[PDB]
């Protein structure tokens, strides 16, 4: 979890957010995967926030849905991302790594030695989409065990009894939820100041705004509202869906995009 | 937190997103409390009986089990409104939509017929229904895609992953975390994410207290077992639920076995899959190794999903509930056996169940038995599968 | 001789070859023998309280009156073990036929209902049945065709004529004139010669009692008006016969106008035609200035017949009963505003006992006054008939 | 009626049965059926049994509906026949006429005047076979009234009582039931010979055997057992439908079978 620490003592020196992609991993296939995240990274990315495709990814839109199947279609397994993993942290030894699971590929073959593996390959942080605060206790458990950040959800719905549960079991980064439904640059996301201030008076961990980030006005708009960053996981898919039989340019479309949106950021 | 134990032993819980916990923890309390509010349950009761049609019959077989010592009742939730069980509880949760003071309703289905009892109490009651439907279960259950569209519903053809149940759960899942301030999910079983499984049993146990009822004043005594059909599990539920503390009846349930348990193409995870968490739920489930979720297959869509309520899941477990499978044509020749011999068309689903009470009267037939077959629905729905089928055998 | 008049007032009567008088007088005495034999009377009760699920529910509708001084209740006969009211009578036929010692059935259908309730019958009471059905409405009422043949009953078209009700009801007779030492002619209405109209009557006078019993509790008083379709007549005798003395009760029967009585494509004898004699019975036929059996016509199988049943012509002819006619149109607008106002799929033929319900309720709207609707059957068989018509407006 | 008494009077002193075909009427057109008629009684008929074209003949088998479609087909409407009827009537003043009529036909436009009719053209008998001796009064009465012989059937299935009736109510001729069923040449007729005793115990009128009749053998059978003759509908019928594009050997295919039947009958 150092690693997101270390990020935003940075970022905020240089009076900045931070711009989070996510792609899920594989997609199109492992080798074009890995050189859309260098292109994220050397684009300008900040952190990365990484899927592994689930056969019932029941937080996600069709264009992740779709991102998804394409991974399965390559063959592209959780063994397969988990050796993908390794090889981005050893290309980007700073770069924040988080992963996006649904419960069923953690619980899979063991709580724990799933994020033993995720410790073992270098990730900093697990998002477990279908687990709420309820249910985290062996997932956050397991995570702290092996150092790594567990994320929790702020809903815009939160009460304060959700924000000072998050606040105190969070690590890395606290997740704020743009609007209620599944990801999607379709649906654009209600203001979300106010959830940001109680999450800072309990010490929550910093606060990235994601589902529904499409343009570079939603990221400053919320670094303006005083959170750390946002994240952008659809509307960069479908870059990648756009061109499937287009790599060079799927690549330069990318890169276009992601300092178009971290520049939004500074 | 909440006010109900979400797990049953190891099974269950509320694994959802964090934005659809309030949504949960309403319909919880809703529960609650219009449990102990007399004014629901006599409404409820006049819906049951007086638009519903209960209570249903039960039904003596004299012809099938002619030659054995086998007398085998058959509680006719086949004879509700609708054409099956799922009416029972879908007025129950219609009325608690309702007490929260929505105003749409979502729901999945695969036989079509939760779909049909979703749309038909939503048509009463002034509510707008949706339903989500797997176009493979669109082709093979098309009677009740009209009826559904005839009453006012919307239906949603879904054409991801296998086009079967589990398809349409997961839009109606996807739907409802992003509609769930105005529309209530009526979940159509007995599993998914706490409240659903408690809330389906409750709202569907007049199964089995009507069938003890009868049983007592036919027989004067329990019966030796009572057997059901287990999709998601609420008809087995419903009829089990009131016999869980008389120790002597056998529960036994039935799993699609589809064309053979040793050809990966059956909907029987509770004894051959293996515990995962989906669907809001930690329960038995058919999936790979590495932890994706499998195809299911049965020949009846109301059966084809890849898990299993998590109170069955926990009476397996400790031994107060014994399952079983049944493939595609032992239910067949079920269907066949009753239509002939007691002119009574079954639903595919429920034939499961009547097959595996023909195996244990044939199977030992000088043993003494009593036993009840849950009729979980008629087969009109299910006859010109059954056509096509006898048809390209003769 | 008989034992019971043959007629009611100027119309009913025998009116069958020679050869066919003394079957009619067998079953007559039958009849009248097991109307006394309290064994005979609780092996009946048994069946249609444990087999067809009798009481039917009485239901009251409260969307489709809003805004209006009628109450409006359905017997929802429509629930019984089939899908329509034809199962009650056709279990004491069944009966009657096992009392002479017979072993065969021969049934004529047109909504196939009949058909279906012939054969389960024999199905569960072990006899050996054949149905006639015109080709027509083979086409138009075809889930009933395979839900016959999967009951092990042998199912004949028939293409003469119209191809429709009245052809089969020809070639039953036929059939039963030179099978009748070992068959038993079930026929299916309050039609045909004696002792028929009467069978027919008493084996449904349980859908009135039922709802007198049920409207008393309910309501405190009987109802201003009970409101049946009429094929042949038996829903519609059923409902009635138990107001008969009442006479506060008015009693409506309702013919299938077609396409309009001026077009002459319509199915209402009782009204728009002339006495004549024919399938056994004096009654009103609709027939050519020269004495031929015109072709009838409806939307609905069940409806497209002829004739009518005596005991119709001489409740009308004394004023006791009115008559009244509904299109095509209008049963068809009946039936969708069930389907969406109140989640019941109705049989198209009951639609037009419910299609003058809601013209008594909507051209008199502050008038105060509570309504029976026999509602004679389920809609299932009617689904795709109705889609292939709305889709082709919209 | 007094002419069947003529008849039967006369066919006894030559030691023989009668010989009685039917046909319908304008089958299959009234100008052919005239002359299928006039070639049965140059053939050698001894009376003749006439059906009126009828739209449910529930008593009739698949020869004798086609017959009556045909004749539909033809337009040969009921007041049609009976212009055919006096025309016979005209051509043969001595061989008897019996009509088949179904209950409806008569019933029609008043059951008197139905008879009035009959006596009009010189109909000789009406034997109505959907009306049971039970439902006979008011069609036996204007039978009578007429002077046309009302036929009552005798059936196989005939206790004590039908016999005294039939015997008491009947003119010109008692119809012998050969079997169950409908009309047809397909099933062949039990030995009648009981009914027949007591039927002229009771004085009633002379007993013909109809139903299944077809070959020579049936015929020279009931005059055997000491009936007076025998009615062929079908198989004379089946000749008619046989030719429909050969009129000429129509008739003459006629002619060979009747007194091929007749003959059976000395
Ligand atoms: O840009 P979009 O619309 O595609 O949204 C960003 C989605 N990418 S993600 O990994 O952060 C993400 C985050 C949370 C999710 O589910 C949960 F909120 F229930 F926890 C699912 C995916
Ligand atoms: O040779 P077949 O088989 O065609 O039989 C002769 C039929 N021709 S008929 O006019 O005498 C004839 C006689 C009696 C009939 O019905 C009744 F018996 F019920 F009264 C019908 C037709
Ligand atoms: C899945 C569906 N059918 C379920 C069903 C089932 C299986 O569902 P449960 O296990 O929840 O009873 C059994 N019997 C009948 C007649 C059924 O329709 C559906 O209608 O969507
Ligand atoms: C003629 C048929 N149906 C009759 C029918 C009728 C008309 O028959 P009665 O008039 O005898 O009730 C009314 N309602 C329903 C549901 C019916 O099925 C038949 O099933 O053969
Ligand atoms: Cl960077
Ligand atoms: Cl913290
Ligand atoms: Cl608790
Ligand atoms: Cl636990
Ligand atoms: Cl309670
Ligand atoms: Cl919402
Ligand atoms: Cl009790
Ligand atoms: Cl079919
Ligand atoms: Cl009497
Ligand atoms: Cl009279
Ligand atoms: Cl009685
Ligand atoms: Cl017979
Ligand atoms: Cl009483
Ligand atoms: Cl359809
Ligand atoms: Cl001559
Ligand atoms: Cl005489
Ligand atoms: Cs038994
Ligand atoms: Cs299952
Ligand atoms: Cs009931
Ligand atoms: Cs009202
Ligand atoms: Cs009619």
């Amino acid at each position: 979890m150092e690693r997101y620490e270390n990020l935003f003592a940075q970022l905020n020196d240089r009076r900045e957010g931070a711009f989070v992609p996510f792609v899920t991993l594989g997609d199109p296939g492992i080798e074009q995967s890995l050189k859309i995240i260098d292109t994220l990274i050397d684009a300008g990315a900040d952190a990365l926030e990484l899927g592994v495709p689930f056969s019932d990814p029941l937080a996600d839109g069709p264009t992740i849905q779709n991102a998804n199947l394409r991974a399965f279609a390559a063959g592209v397994t959780p063994a397969q991302c988990f050796e993908m993993l390794a090889l981005i942290r050893e290309k980007h030894p700073t770069i924040p790594i988080g992963l996006l699971m649904y419960a069923n590929l953690v619980f899979n073959n063991g709580i724990d030695a799933f994020y033993a593996r995720c410790e073992q390959v270098g990730v900093d942080s697990v998002l477990v989409a279908d687990v709420p605060v309820e249910e985290s206790a062996p997932f956050r458990q397991a995570a702290l065990r092996h150092n790594i950040a567990p994320i929790f959800i702020c809903p815009p719905n939160a009460d304060d009894d959700l924000l000072r549960q998050v606040a105190s079991y969070g690590r890395g980064y606290t997740y704020l939820l743009s609007r209620s439904g599944v990801t999607g640059a379709e649906n654009r996301g209600l203001p979300l100041h106010h959830l940001i201030e109680k999450l800072k008076e309990y010490h929550a961990a910093p606060a990235l705004q994601g589902f529904g980030i499409s343009s570079p006005e939603q990221v400053s708009a919320a670094v303006r509202a005083g959170a750390a960053g946002a994240i952008s996981g659809s509307a960069i898919v479908k870059i990648i869906e756009k061109n499937l039989a287009s790599p060079k340019q799927m690549l330069a479309e990318l890169r276009s995009f992601v300092s178009a949106m971290k520049a939004a950021s500074r | 937190t909440t006010l109900l134990n979400p797990y049953f032993g190891e099974f269950g819980g509320m694994y959802v997103p964090q934005i659809l916990m309030p949504a949960l923890n309403q319909l919880e309390e809703a529960f609650v409390s219009a449990q102990k509010d007399p004014e629901f349950q006599a409404q409820f009761a006049d819906l049951l009986k007086n638009y519903a049609g209960r209570p249903t019959a039960l039904t003596k077989c004299q012809n099938i089990t002619a030659g054995t010592r086998t007398t085998l009742y058959l509680k006719r939730e086949d004879l509700l409104h609708g054409g099956a069980h799922k009416t029972n509880q879908v007025l129950g949760q219609a009325l608690l939509a309702k007490r929260m003071g929505k105003s749409e309703i979502i729901a999945e289905t695969g036989a079509g017929q939760h779909g049909v009892a979703s749309a038909l109490a939503s048509a009463l009651l002034g509510l707008k229904c949706r339903i989500y439907m797997g176009a493979k279960d669109v082709e093979r259950q098309s009677p009740n895609v009209f009826r559904m569209r005839l009453m006012g519903a919307e239906v949603i053809p879904v054409h991801s992953g296998s086009a079967t149940l589990t398809d349409a759960c997961n839009e109606a899942l996807r739907d409802w975390s992003g509609s769930y301030e105005t529309a209530h999910y009526m979940l159509g079983t007995a599993a998914g994410p706490h409240p659903y499984p408690t809330i389906v049993r409750e709202f569907q146990r007049m199964i089995g207290e009507e069938t003890k009822a009868q049983i007592l004043d036919k027989e004067g005594r329990l019966p030796d077992a009572v057997i059901a059909c287990v999709g998601g599990g609420s008809n087995a539920i419903g009829m089990f639920a009131d016999f869980i503390n008389d120790t002597s009846v056998g529960l036994i349930g039935v799993e699609p076995g589809g064309h053979g348990i040793e050809t990966g193409e059956h909907g029987a995870p509770l004894k051959h899959g293996r515990v995962g968490i989906y669907f809001g739920m930690k329960a038995p489930m058919m999936q790979t190794a590495d932890g994706q979720i499998e195809e299911s297959y049965s020949i009846s869509a109301g059966l084809d999903f890849p898990s299993v309520g998590p109170q069955h899941a926990y009476l397996n477990s400790i031994g107060r509930a014994d399952y079983v499978s049944i493939t595609d044509d032992e239910a067949l020749e079920a269907f066949k056996t009753l239509c002939r011999h007691e002119g009574i068309i079954p639903a595919l689903e429920s034939s499961h169940a009547l097959a595996h009470a023909l195996k244990m009267m044939r199977e030992q037939p000088e043993k003494e038995q009593l036993l009840v077959v849950n009729l979980s629905g008629r087969g009109d729905k299910d006859i010109f599968t059954v056509h096509d089928i006898l048809k390209a055998r003769g």
